[PDB]
């Protein structure tokens, strides 16, 4: 299974 | 006049003062060399190491593995319990210590990966859930990715991956080598040049920067012969990074500032030679002909003047200070020396249990593959003498009988050793710590008092990957040997424990003895 990549908006702040 | 309670608490205060005077590292390598060893059998009470578990790759590894059309890789992330493996384009990672793991795939990658790594994050940049950065290294580019490696109830992280938009072109030169520092700093190396490289990243996008660029520290021109890269080291401690190259020219780079890299110290083989032959020990283990194949940085804490230990193929551990001109302007060393040297033991590993001047001469650990250094010395040596089979030595310091040494002037680096074998077919890839780093105290004096630490933090385990999984190997304590070997006593005479009791008083004096 590929990894849900989560979005750059909750990685990075603020 | 003093009440008990007082009383005891300057007993406390004065044993306190005594742990913390365990001698420092500089102290018992002075200038010189030594040979000293006791060898124990790997399945004795005293082995100063063991294997406590093993987990095999996942099966669904291996079809991807034996899918392979040109390369393929592996490599561990020791401290958060998680391997990782490259097929081609493709990248897979997993928790070690789950029974059954899931395989976390990664398959954006266009190009072939031929390196990755796991390293902090830059402060102020990502959210605080972020723990770590993956960087993952292609053929044409280098990509990050933003994790989160949150704990489990089970006791294994749980890994997130999180995109980014931050990527560079890598460029002519080969990435092999990617190491991070404590502050996220991300600095490369490979198989093309010596050439060591910076990635910068920011969250802001700018007009005139990208969020992610790359330079070239090295600023190179002109003729240059051919020469590539073995490894990259970083010591946070002193703001340091060490490479080897594959002619044994061993480089010293210092952080002077928050993107600056200059480098200070380049000492090549002959150098190291010259060096050693003004030493009133000389050998045929090191020559012209014989290679350094890995470095291991020494931090502050454990030691001001020894900087680096540097292994040879021979399996000759060399030990090299570093020295600043001056004293004030952190301050960048500008001399690099090798000033002690631990000979290789000299029993080798046998099915059945065999029965004082310097020994320069062993070839035990010939040839020497692979090899690491944990603080406060644990030493592991990857030895291929069979094409087929390797043989891990492992080392510690002998720190009951160090302790125990008086006066301060016969001071040795004595040492407790054992063979642990691996199977047929295993060979071993990669050796990282489990636990966190070493420390019985906050300055070189006390730092590597192991006894002081017994009940404080767990003994050190270490994962050593191979070609069919990760084994732990876990560092045994005092407490553990003593417990082992009265265990073997419970079965025999009044007179079978005094004398075991006498071998501990022997090596760890009568008070270490009866603490344990």
């Amino acid at each position: 299974r590929k990894a849900k990549l989560l979005p750059m908006e909750e990685a990075l702040l603020p | 006049a003093l009440p008990p309670v007082a009383k005891a608490a300057q007993v406390v205060n004065q044993t306190l003062q005594l742990d913390d005077s365990y001698p420092d590292l500089d102290s018992y390598c002075r200038p010189g060399a030594s040979s000293d060893y006791e060898m124990q059998s790997s399945d004795s009470s005293w082995a100063p190491f063991h294997v406590v578990r093993h987990h095999n790759i996942p099966d669904k590894v291996f079809e991807h593995l034996n899918a392979g059309e040109v390369f393929t890789k592996l490599g561990l992330f020791a401290e958060i319990g998680y391997a990782w493996a490259s097929i081609d384009s493709s990248l897979f990672l997993w928790d070690y210590t789950h029974p059954n793991p899931e395989l976390i795939g990664y398959e954006e990658a266009t190009h072939t990966i031929t390196a990755v790594a796991l390293v902090p994050p830059k402060p102020g940049v990502f959210v605080k859930t972020i723990t770590h950065v993956l960087v993952v290294a292609t053929t044409s580019e280098i990509i990050l990715l933003g994790v989160s490696a949150t704990p489990t109830p089970s006791g294994s992280k749980s890994l997130t991956l999180y995109s980014t938009r931050m990527s560079v072109h890598r460029g002519g030169s080969d990435v092999s080598f990617i190491v991070g520092t404590k502050d996220g700093r991300i600095f490369l190396g490979g198989e093309s040049d010596t050439d060591i490289h910076e990635i910068f990243y920011q969250q802001e996008e700018r007009w005139f920067s990208s969020r992610c660029g790359k330079i070239n520290h090295s600023h190179p021109f002109g003729s240059r012969q051919q020469e590539w890269l073995r490894g990259l080291y970083v010591d946070d401690t002193r703001n340091l990074l060490y490479s080897l190259s594959n002619r044994s020219t061993i480089r010293t780079y210092h952080m002077e500032g928050p993107e600056k890299l200059t480098k200070v110290i380049e000492k090549d083989k002959t150098s190291c030679l010259r060096d050693f032959a003004h030493m009133a020990d000389s050998s045929p283990l090191f020559t012209d002909k014989t290679n350094i194949v890995a470095l291991s940085p020494i931090p502050a804490t454990e030691a001001s003047k020894l900087h680096l230990m540097a292994l040879t193929d021979t399996g000759c551990r060399l030990f090299l200070s570093a020295t600043s001109s001056a004293s004030y302007t952190a301050l960048a060393p500008q001399s690099m020396q090798l000033q002690f040297v631990k000979f290789p033991p000299r029993e080798s590993p046998t099915r059945i249990r065999t029965l004082s001047q310097l020994d320069k001469t062993s070839r035990a650990l010939d040839p020497s593959a692979l090899g690491f250094r944990f603080s406060p010395g644990y030493f592991f040596d990857v030895v291929r003498k069979h094409p087929n089979q390797d043989m891990l030595f492992v080392s510690a310091p002998d720190t009951g009988r160090i302790k125990v040494t008086q006066p301060a002037s016969a001071l040795k680096y004595f040492e407790q050793g054992t063979w642990i074998e691996l199977e047929n077919g295993n060979r071993t890839i990669e050796i990282g710590l489990t636990t966190a780093p070493f420390a019985a105290a906050k300055q070189p004096l006390g730092f590597g008092n192991e006894l002081a630490v017994q009940f404080d933090q767990v003994p050190g385990e270490f994962a050593v990957l191979t070609n069919t999984g990760v084994h732990i190997v876990r560092r045994r304590r005092l407490v553990d040997i003593f417990a082992k070997a009265l265990g073997n006593c419970v079965s025999a005479s009044d007179d079978a424990l005094e004398r075991e009791v006498r071998k501990f008083i022997n090596q760890y004096g009568r008070v270490e003895t009866i603490a344990a």
